[PDB]
DNA sequence: TCATGAATGACTATGCACGT
DNA sequence: TCATGAATGACTATGCACGT
């Protein structure tokens, strides 16, 4: 039996604890803005091929999927993971289209993994766009029969769009989602002043992204707090939900509720005035009757008293309920293996590094199988000029490794090539087929010119990530829902 | 006129009309069917009462037993009635009684369940037309650019189809006609136009025609003895298609 | 609203449930001894490749899998299922690989579905041979997306080897298991004697059934209940575990129960035995204690008093617990879409009928592709016949149509054999492989001759059936467990 | 001093041993519900017993006393020890002499044991003192060669060294099925345990030490105290020199 | 003291037929 | 009353950091 000492196991079992949970479960990378958990079953929906061009899979499959080829864990809070990334109440821009019951706002449930179906939506689908043209590092899974992406692509500033929240070890992260449209402006922003200091860069992207961007509408108050975020990475957002006063015929004023601030329960609030009017903390109200429904959406009514003012009413839910609340801002993501605390434009900035990163390695991959397909074409050419003795090459010799090994002589040409011809059909000895290797050749040559070029020139590479995402905004862009006013 | 809960079942999404003549309960299979349901109701005129498992069979349940299933005293609480000889018609708290089921054959069996407990312990409720059946959609065509349509059947499907294709509508042969396995798997707004809105639901009244006759098929079918069970299946699921020709 | 009268509602719903149950649930086809969850899982394992030429998939996947696209309901009784037919204390010949916690024999539960890995076992591949051949009909899923077998090949007699029992609605069956070797022995009789009445069958089948072979080892008391199930379809078969009397050193002698009857629960019944003391009605037991380990097996000690006979101890035992115990056989099985109660020889013919049907269903299959391969191949030989000729052809024509047609013109040729000559390779131009092309035809020729013959001779079919049971008896079957005593 | 098992006052979760002498008995508290399971089927009744714990223990060090003694899985452990806590404590009442903790080689594993080693430390600190608490390390892989025995390996370097050997010895393996790799305990079967954590011959044990207990004080409250800050610090300063503690 | 969300599943109740 | 075996998932408690 080995002695160990409690000190050196405690340090060293909740260090890697700690340093795992940080890194590798709880908090997102700057550069997609996903969790481990979210970016393997995402990943493992792309690899199922549970795509919008295809109908709903059940979803158990895609946890299955991700269970058994990247996460090692529970199939129940994987389920959890992936029916959160499919409620539009959670997630600005929802990454998972959801088929059946995956719950509300309120305290009702999502259905259990039977009943739902589940398959990637349009904006998922550019987060893993040319995932397969070695645009990210691939890791062996955790068992190495497989790989799997340690990134993804993200063509779209995810962390900002959807936001992230996580409770690691020592620290948290709390990032509000935002506004796709105005994200994109400070992305364009950034790469048209590629040369731009951080004192600039943050002046000209605080002034596009005017603030966070809400699944749940609702309002912003006052514009300090964001300035904070953006400027320290801390910062306290005031939020509000709506309200709108309305007269009744008998002259009874009541106050209807429609939107909540970010990540209020609905029955909770309700609740949370129901008892703080039984035990006498918001007189004035008469009545509280929730009229919501899936037609009408949120429809809180809050009869008051004929003695009671709207506006005080309304200023005591403010103060006494998450009517009005706070939305702590804390701007924390794994930047290079490493959590980092980050200004907005430091956030753009490293998000910006991302995609040329994933446009420079896929202009290299596509220069890389352009040469490829070009020398063997090449070979073939050779063979067309010589297809007399090709032909008879071959036939005149007794095994294929005979026909091969001659090839190379006759024509000088390498095994991969002569290896080309010798798995050509006789189809493509027709004449316009002839042609079309000729025509092929050509076309690839033109091809691998133009690959060369941008990866020669960083202005073109620049201008591929603004109009490849230009392309993904008009497409999927929306409106703002978070109305920001003033105090 | 009576309260609504704002003393009653914890499952229960009690309505917010307190008028009973008002009101409806829909009985639901599953919590994902009820979960949803809660969520597409009309939540002025309509109660949701989700019920989980296999209800206990009254016919064959020692009275005592059944007095100390969950899900029975629920259904006799949420009702508002008592049962048997303390039935109280006037204290019925809904005057519609939706049963909604899935179109598998476990919703049939369920119905049968409902059926039994209301017929044995709550008949009036049966005989004045207060229970009624929901049927659920089978299928959901997604048109490409028009709106969607729900059948009740394999021949209203066919016959959706083909009117839509003659019209010069088109399908996708992928997404194409969503099949429903059960109510679980609808979302709320499915519900609603297909089981809840009163102006499109397809709800059927349980009639009662000859108590005796019922009496005894209900007591063939549900009851303990098997052999006469046994031989009344055998007998007549050679003919169940027939019943309504 | 449409009126509905109670009792047209209660006898459609009802019988349209019972129906299900009987035929769809909880009753066994005869020809493979399985239910619809059973064939489900297993053709759910088998088209994703959960087989035993590769390791243990996460159990899940299969679930997930059977679930998606065979069988429309719950992951948690589905994965039940599975584990049930990786358990050897439930199975006499497990269909399932199980790797890790399965449970025990006792009330020691499976571990969930994310910590148990799956794969086919050898048997269950028996179970699924040549399904791929058109052996068996095919039916489209719950959704119409895919198809699915409505029986499985089951190369070997799985309903009488593994048993099955289920309670549907107004019936209910209890078969048990049987030695395979025992079984084969009775399939090798009926087609030697395929034209014996069913008085002879039975005769000679019961003769080499001795009884059933249950998985948990044991005793069988007496031959009149197993002879009634088998005339009858109904039978009471007294089962006992074994007991070993061991005496100490001047201690007292004690009863060491080593085995028990098939689907005793071992916690419950030394639970039983020790509330039956307590109480007081097992005198002559002074203690009772659990040896049993991972590698001794079930190890019950029965310390005796030392004023009690240790015979008369076991006697109280067989009376009061389930040391001794009756398997209330009851030998029903869906045949043809119907319930059935079955003697031994009637389950024993429409195994063999099966077994023939596969095999005559898979030589067609055989025959028309290889009737389809030898065309094709003809082609060729023409071709390579005129091969001068063929490459001079498709040179001058303007597309592959020109080049096709006109090889149809030149060597007489279908429009799928010119295809094949164009869709061939410069590599079978080589000598050998030249060669190859015409052996390769002479070889189907002979093939095709061979599967005529099969075709035209019940004698070869039923020889087929004997010689392909018998290879897999030989790899697979084992000894017998239960041991058959007299009164 | 000898105490009675239960056998049809103790936790419910426990699978008690049949030995009734501490000094030769032991009590595995193991990680989640499917490792105990396999435990209970793999061990020795006759001098191991096994608690199961299930989810994350609750922190001592956070908590309030009173929400301690009221969490189930707390009680569990407490009872089963027999010991009391605190002042009440009576090392005579140890109804095991050697308290196993088992968890899983994944961090999470390494977060039990820490929040476990919390709870004895705070409430039982003798049985540290006294070296009635071990650590037993779980296999990582088990080699399945295609005709000589499985061996297990408990670390990377084990595996590559006892593939290399094998293979040398003109051994086989699989590439399909090959080197198992155990990702937490509930992956393992009865047998595995036996032979590898439980079997008293074979088993890997790591007895705990308590050397400096006013600097075991400090540490314990910095990991796991309330003061996030002192914990945050403790963990950029120290987190970079972790590999290098017993170089 | 409550919410967050990614980590660490056993228990609870019925239908159904049949034999104790 | 209990076991069998496929059918019809919510609830329960902790870690972890932070703000009302
Ligand atoms: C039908 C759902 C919901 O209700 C269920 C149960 N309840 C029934 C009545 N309740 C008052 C308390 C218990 C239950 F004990 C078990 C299961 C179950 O095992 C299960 C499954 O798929 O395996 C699915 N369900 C179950
Ligand atoms: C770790 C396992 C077993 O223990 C669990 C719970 N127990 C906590 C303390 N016990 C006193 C009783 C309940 C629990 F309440 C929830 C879960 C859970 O949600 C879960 C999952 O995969 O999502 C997995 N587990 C849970
Ligand atoms: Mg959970
Ligand atoms: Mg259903
Ligand atoms: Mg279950
Ligand atoms: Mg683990």
């Amino acid at each position: 039996i080995e002695p160990v000492d409690i000190e050196q196991e405690m340090q060293r079992s909740y260090i890697d604890y700690a340093m795992s949970v940080i890194v590798g479960r709880a908090l997102p990378e700057v550069r997609d803005g996903l969790k481990p958990v979210h970016r393997r079953v995402l990943y493992a929906m792309f690899d199922s091929g549970f795509r919008p061009d295809r109908s709903h899979a059940k979803s158990a499959r895609s946890v299955a999927e991700t269970m058994g080829n990247y996460h090692p864990h529970g199939d129940a809070s994987i389920y959890d993971s992936l029916v959160r990334m499919a409620q539009p109440w959670s997630l600005r821009y929802p990454l998972v289209d959801g088929q059946g019951n995956f719950g509300s706002p309120g305290n009702d449930p999502p259905a259990a993994m039977r009943y739902t179906e589940a398959r990637l939506t349009p904006l998922a689908m550019e987060m893993l766009r040319e995932i397969d043209e070695e645009t990210v590092d691939f890791i062996p899974n955790y068992d190495g029969r497989v790989q799997e992406p340690t990134v993804l692509p993200s063509r779209f500033p995810n962390l900002l769009a959807n936001g992230s929240g996580g409770i690691a070890v020592g620290m948290a992260t709390n990032i509000p989602p935002h506004n796709l449209r105005e994200l994109a402006d400070a992305v364009f922003w950034a790469l048209e002043n590629h040369d731009a200091d951080e004192e600039e860069t943050l002046a000209a992207v605080m002034g596009r992204v005017k603030g966070p961007d809400f699944p749940t509408a609702g309002l912003i108050v006052g514009s300090q707090g964001t300035a904070d975020a953006y400027k320290t990475g801390r910062g306290s957002i005031r939020m509000r939900g709506v309200v709108e006063v309305e007269e009744d015929s008998r002259g009874r004023t009541s106050l209807v509720i429609t939107e909540l601030p970010y990540q209020v329960n609905h029955d909770n609030f309700i609740t949370s005035i129901a008892e703080q009017v039984r035990d006498g903390k918001l007189a004035g109200i008469s009545n509280i009757e929730d009229q919501s429904s899936d037609r009408v959406g949120l429809r809180i009514v809050i009869e008051i008293k004929r003695d009671a003012v709207a506006k005080v009413v309304i200023n005591n839910l403010y103060k006494h309920t998450q009517l009005q609340t706070s939305f702590g801002a804390n701007m924390l993501a794994i930047v290079d293996g490493v959590p980092r605390t980050l200004r907005l434009d430091q956030l753009i900035r490293y998000y910006v590094d991302h995609q040329l990163d994933v446009i420079v390695r896929r202009t290299t991959y596509r220069l890389r199988k352009a040469n490829e397909r070009a020398h063997i074409l090449r070979g073939l050419v050779k063979a067309l000029d010589a297809l007399d003795e090709v032909i008879a090459l071959i036939r005149a010799s007794e095994t294929v490794d005979i026909a091969r090994a001659g090839l190379i002589e006759l024509l000088d040409i390498d095994e991969i090539q002569a290896q080309a011809i010798l798995d050509m059909q006789l189809r493509r000895l027709a004449a316009l087929e002839r042609q079309r290797i000729i025509d092929d050749l050509a076309k690839i040559e033109a091809e691998i010119a133009d690959l060369e070029d941008i990866l020669a020139k960083p202005e073109r590479q620049r201008g591929i990530v603004r109009d490849e995402l230009a392309e993904i905004v008009d497409r999927h862009g929306d409106d703002r829902r978070t109305r920001i006013i003033a105090i | 006129a009576l309260v609504r809960r704002k003393g009653l079942p914890g499952k229960l999404a009690d309505c917010r009309s307190t008028d009973p003549r008002k009101s409806e309960l829909y009985v639901v299979e599953g919590d994902s069917a009820g979960g949803s349901a809660k969520s597409g109701r009309d939540s002025m005129f309509q109660a949701i009462l989700p019920l989980r498992g296999k209800i206990i069979n009254v016919e064959k349940a020692r009275i005592d037993r059944v007095l100390k299933n969950t899900e029975v005293q629920a259904i006799i609480t949420a009702l508002g009635t008592g049962i048997h000889d303390e039935f109280d018609i006037g204290k019925l708290r809904y005057h519609k009684i939706v049963l909604m089921a899935d179109a598998d054959v476990d919703g049939q069996h369920i119905s049968t369940l409902l059926l039994t407990l209301l017929f044995r312990f709550m008949r009036p409720l049966i005989e004045n037309g207060h229970v009624f059946l929901a049927q659920p959609p089978l299928y959901k065509l997604k048109w490409q650019r028009s709106d969607p349509e729900f059948a009740y059947s394999d021949r209203e499907r066919d016959g959706l189809l083909e009117a839509g294709l003659k019209a010069g509508k088109k399908i996708n042969k992928e997404d194409g006609i969503q099949r429903y396995k059960g109510l679980g798997e609808m979302d709320a707004k499915e519900l609603w136009e297909t089981t809840m809105d009163p102006s499109v639901r397809v709800l059927r009244q349980v009639t009662l025609d000859d108590a005796a006759a019922a009496d005894e098929l209900f007591s063939i079918l549900m009851g303990e003895d098997v052999d006469a069970r046994r031989s009344f299946i055998t007998r007549n699921a050679k003919d169940v298609r027939f019943l309504d020709v």
